[PDB]
């Protein structure tokens, strides 16, 4: 009787098939997917309202006592613990200059922001709050060199020589 | 049943298919025995697998090398 | 509608059966100079889903915003239309848990 | 990439229901889908590339 | 973060959101 | 009832295997269902078997008797599977269950006196 | 092993104890592997002279025809007889026009003599496999037919075989369901949608048992009882897959507020429709007159 | 005072996270022309539950405030409820909605 009319189609459709893939060959720049590779990595990519109410307590805290070196030092924590550095190094650029004279202040300030401002800013540091052993650690620390740290401490020798 | 030489020679009078259970419950009944891992490391490679059974082997030998 | 459904399934019964009209080394040729004409360009394919995008979450974003602009301003809602803005709801809240189920479906599902 | 597009194929290549008929849509396109609107200007580029010519 | 209960200040809902440039500059990234 | 199902137990005796079976079940350590009994069975936890007479087909239950042969342990059959449901607490009739030890359980010595007066039925 | 379990069902077949259709069933299930494996190598080998032959013949037992009635020479594939009887008029037309345009090269004697010795020797594999399934199907409806007519007559042969024994397939509380498993390999599971079909592989347990069951005894030996089994478990899968308007007489209020109609009110309400003021003020808004 | 009932007594440490646990619920209420003050006295955790935003506290507390209104005599309850809160003087206000014969006036002085 009647046969399957649909076998016509899937001859048509595998003689097309077959015609792309041979074509595919001439494709110099052809180029493929991994799905079944990508599963890797999204198995591997495994690791909000809190973190949120968190910010905003930091974020009041920080408007109702700006010259709090705690506070400032807990925003900059909260704001480099998710999120981006930007905000964070934002927050220790303010908390710097709204609370000067602060040791753990300075100190977040020089660990979150990059060497090169991190030199300047323990140079505002030493400038604001002189003879400080930990802010010439920091800069003795961030220096990266063997002359530059030998007249840091030199310069720490010469502030405070009664640090060990 | 608390017996590490019962248990194995339980487990090697039990049916192959039937010996996945039988050494489930030696290891549940009679946990951090000698004899039991070294009857389930026979049980493992007699199954062809070599990689259960050199674990197993490894973990007898942690247990008591004195056997 | 009743009609046009009805004429639709008997169209697609008819190209099941007559087969992809698309003609045999015609497609084939269409392919080459699309292929041809892309590598005259020279331009590097568009790949997989990458794990690190540059702004990954903002077209989830743009994608809530979308689906949520439907009936955001409607002053009801229906049962279906109450479970997808849950949904919405529910991806804007995780966006990282949202797009590991995307690409999941992606690479996985297929029906 | 040949997950995607064969995903998004897959998805034009559904079961489409109604009040009370359902069927299947091998050769035609979801309008309604929320890629088709990128796969309708592809295919559209290849229609334009094939009568303007390689050179045009 | 002192031991005072009113130590950390209450966070009100503010900062209204909106399309709308408070700063009044033209941003350019 | 059918002539299968050995050892059959009296009315006091069912009436005590009801009371066991209701106290172990009321203080999680029984377990429902033939398959249940014979996987406690199977894998060394069951003090007690108690199958039912009035069971169709009887020949289900014949597991019951028989893993009594495989791990020794006592086995008696009730005269009626509602009984036992209701016993069990489940409103659907229960041909067969088991009552399993537990670390120290209060109910102990009673699952002993169950397993000593079901052993000497079957002679 | 092959050759001594073939003696064996020879000389099973040849009179007309439970071990030897267990023996015969694993011979079965590792000639199976044998043959995908020998029809992979004969797939992989005469890529060179047919690389169509495997997308147009997914089958192995008809890719293995197709290699030993065509071989190296693809002018069988016109008005031949031969290969109207392994495919279809369409796969043949399929064929035929995989074969016009083939672009592969020729193999050599000795190739052709070894994919042809291959597919002989996959074919006799077969042939010997279906005659240990036949053999294994007589044992299972001569010992246990119940459990053969309601899952399965391998599948009954396998749980006896698999539990050792049809005294011990009654005992195991999945009874006739050997992982063979066999409560999913159940045909009358099979029969129910893919998915209920694994629902029907634990609803084969009940029947699978009492077949079991009644096989232990000399009762039932026609398969009247695993039958209706069978015919029960088809009709739960049958089963498994596929108002006049109220009067609006006039409201009554509550007749007594109650903290729980004031928790219902709580829970369900216009609390929050109410915190929304709908008051327009008489002069003009800064919106445009259809911003809506 | 509203901050009363949401202030939270904060930990201090070197290196450990600060404790900003809620201290109490009591909002510090007072009433000079009453001759005595109200402690809505209620459990920390009660007063401040997890990831609990400022406005999820303030909407309880407007609850609990409009709860001592009710449990006070019309009489008795403030005819003026000056809080110079005004940002939670308006969930109070729709708090004093359950109470059409009291009324809410804003507080320029602060107490």
């Amino acid at each position: 009787g009647e046969l399957d009319m649909r076998k016509i189609g899937q001859a048509r459709n595998t003689l097309m098939d077959m015609r792309l893939s041979q074509v595919s060959d001439s494709v110099s720049g052809q180029t493929v997917v991994d799905p079944k590779g990508y599963l890797t990595d999204l198995n591997s990519m495994i690791p909000i309202n809190d973190i949120k109410k968190a910010r905003l307590l930091l974020k009041s805290v920080r408007e109702t006592n700006p010259h709090h070196p705690p506070a400032w030092i807990a925003s900059a924590r909260l704001e480099e613990v998710t999120g981006k550095l930007q905000v964070a190094r934002n927050l220790i650029m303010k908390g710097t200059e709204m609370c000067p004279k602060s040791e753990d202040v300075w100190l977040e300030a020089a660990r979150l922001q990059p060497g090169d401002t991190a030199k300047a800013v323990v140079a505002q540091a030493v400038r604001h709050l002189p003879q400080s052993v930990r802010i010439y650690i920091r800069a003795a620390e961030l220096e990266t060199d063997i002359r530059a740290k030998k007249r840091v401490l030199r310069k720490a020798l010469e502030h405070v020589p009664n640090s060990v | 049943p608390n017996s590490g030489i019962l248990w194995s020679e339980a487990i090697f009078l039990e049916a192959r298919p039937q010996r996945r259970t039988k050494s489930v419950d030696a290891l549940k009944k009679c946990e951090h025995d000698p004899h039991v891992l070294l009857a389930v490391a026979k049980l493992f490679w007699s199954q062809r697998k070599i990689t259960k059974a050199r674990e197993w082997f490894h973990r007898t030998v942690k247990i008591d090398s004195d056997l | 509608t009743r009609l046009y459904l009805k004429a639709e399934q008997e169209r697609q019964h008819n190209y099941l059966k007559d087969g992809p009209y698309i003609t045999a080394e015609e497609a084939v040729a269409v392919y080459t100079t699309t292929v041809h004409w892309l590598e005259s360009r020279r331009f590097s394919p568009i790949p997989f889903p990458p794990l690190s995008y540059k702004h990954d979450t903002k077209l989830l974003i743009l994608a809530l915003e979308r689906l949520k602009e439907a009936y955001s301003v409607k002053s009801r809602l229906n049962q279906s239309q109450r479970e997808e803005l849950g949904l919405i709801e529910q991806a804007y809240d995780n966006p990282h848990e949202a797009l590991s189920r995307i690409k999941r479906h992606l690479l996985t599902q297929r029906a | 990439d040949h997950n995607i597009a064969d995903y998004m194929t897959a998805k034009n290549n559904v079961v489409i229901n109604y009040k009370d008929m359902n069927h299947t849509n091998s050769y035609g396109i979801i309008r309604g889908l929320q890629f088709a609107s990128f796969i309708v200007q592809y295919y559209g580029l290849v229609m334009d590339l094939l009568v303007l010519g390689l050179h045009r | 973060i002192d031991e005072t209960y009113g130590v950390n200040v209450q966070f009100e809902s503010d900062e209204e959101e909106g399309d709308e440039d408070v700063y009044g500059e033209v941003r350019e990234e | 009832v059918n002539p299968k199902a050995y050892p059959l137990a009296d009315a006091h005796l069912t009436k005590k295997l009801l009371d066991l079976v209701q106290q172990s079940c009321n203080y999680k350590q029984l377990r429902k269902g033939a398959n249940e009994a014979t996987k406690t069975l199977n894998r060394g936890i069951s003090e007690f078997i108690v199958m039912a007479a009035d069971a169709e087909p009887l020949e289900i239950i014949l597991h019951l008797p028989l893993l009594c042969e495989d791990k020794n342990v006592p086995y008696v059959f009730v005269r009626s599977k509602q009984a036992l449901g209701r016993a069990c607490g489940v409103s659907r009739p229960v041909i067969a269950c088991s009552v399993t030890i537990k670390e120290g359980s209060q109910l102990k010595q009673q699952i002993q006196s169950i397993q000593q007066s079901i052993e000497r039925l079957l002679v | 092993m092959f050759a001594e379990i073939m003696m064996k069902i020879e000389e099973y077949i040849s009179k007309q104890e439970y071990r030897v259709i267990v023996d015969a069933n694993n011979l079965t299930v590792e000639i199976e592997n044998e043959l995908n494996i020998i029809h992979k190598f004969i797939r992989d080998k005469y890529s060179k002279r047919f690389p169509e032959l495997e997308s147009l013949v997914p089958n192995a037992l008809d890719y293995i025809r197709t290699v030993k009635e065509l071989g190296n020479s693809l002018d069988k594939c016109k008005n031949n007889e031969n290969l109207q009887q392994i495919l279809t008029n369409a796969t043949i037309m399929v064929v035929s026009v995989t074969a016009s345009t083939t672009q592969g090269q020729q193999l050599s004697e000795e190739e052709l003599e070894r994919l042809e010795e291959a597919c002989d020797m996959a074919l006799e594999l077969n042939a010997s496999k279906h005659r240990i399934y036949e053999y294994v199907e007589s044992r299972m409806s001569f010992i246990a037919p119940n459990l053969s007519i309601i899952i399965g007559a391998s599948t009954a042969a396998k749980i006896m075989g698999v539990a050792g024994g049809l005294t011990n397939l009654s005992k195991m509380p999945a009874c006739n369901i050997m992982l063979l498993g066999y409560i999913y390999h159940s045909d009358i599971v099979q029969s129910l949608p893919p998915d209920l079909r694994r629902k029907a592989a634990r609803l084969v347990a009940a029947k699978c048992t009492l077949a079991a069951r009644v096989d232990s005894f000399h009762e039932s030996t026609e398969g009247k009882v695993g039958y209706e089994l069978k015919d029960e478990i088809e009709r739960k899968f049958d089963k498994w897959q596929e108002k006049p308007l109220p009067a609006p007489l006039d409201g009554q209020r509550k007749k007594r507020g109650g903290r729980r109609y004031r928790k219902m009110k709580e829970r369900l309400g216009l609390t929050e429709i109410r915190k929304q003021a709908n008051r327009m003020s008489f002069g003009e808004i800064e919106e445009d007159a259809y911003q809506e | 005072d509203d901050t009363n009932v949401y202030r939270v007594t904060i930990h201090k440490t070197f290196e450990g996270n600060l404790t900003t646990k809620p201290i109490n619920g009591a909002i510090f209420i007072f009433n000079p022309r009453t001759g005595q003050l109200f402690l809505k006295i209620i459990h920390t955790s009660v007063w401040a539950g997890q990831k609990r935003l400022g406005q999820l506290a303030k909407w309880k507390t407007a609850e609990e405030v409009a709860a001592l209104i009710r449990s006070l005599p019309v009489e008795e309850q403030p005819k003026q409820i000056i809080v110079t809160r005004k940002g939670m003087l308006d969930p109070l206000e729709v708090h004093l909605l359950d109470f059409p014969n009291i009324v809410i006036k804003g507080s320029e002085l602060q107490l």
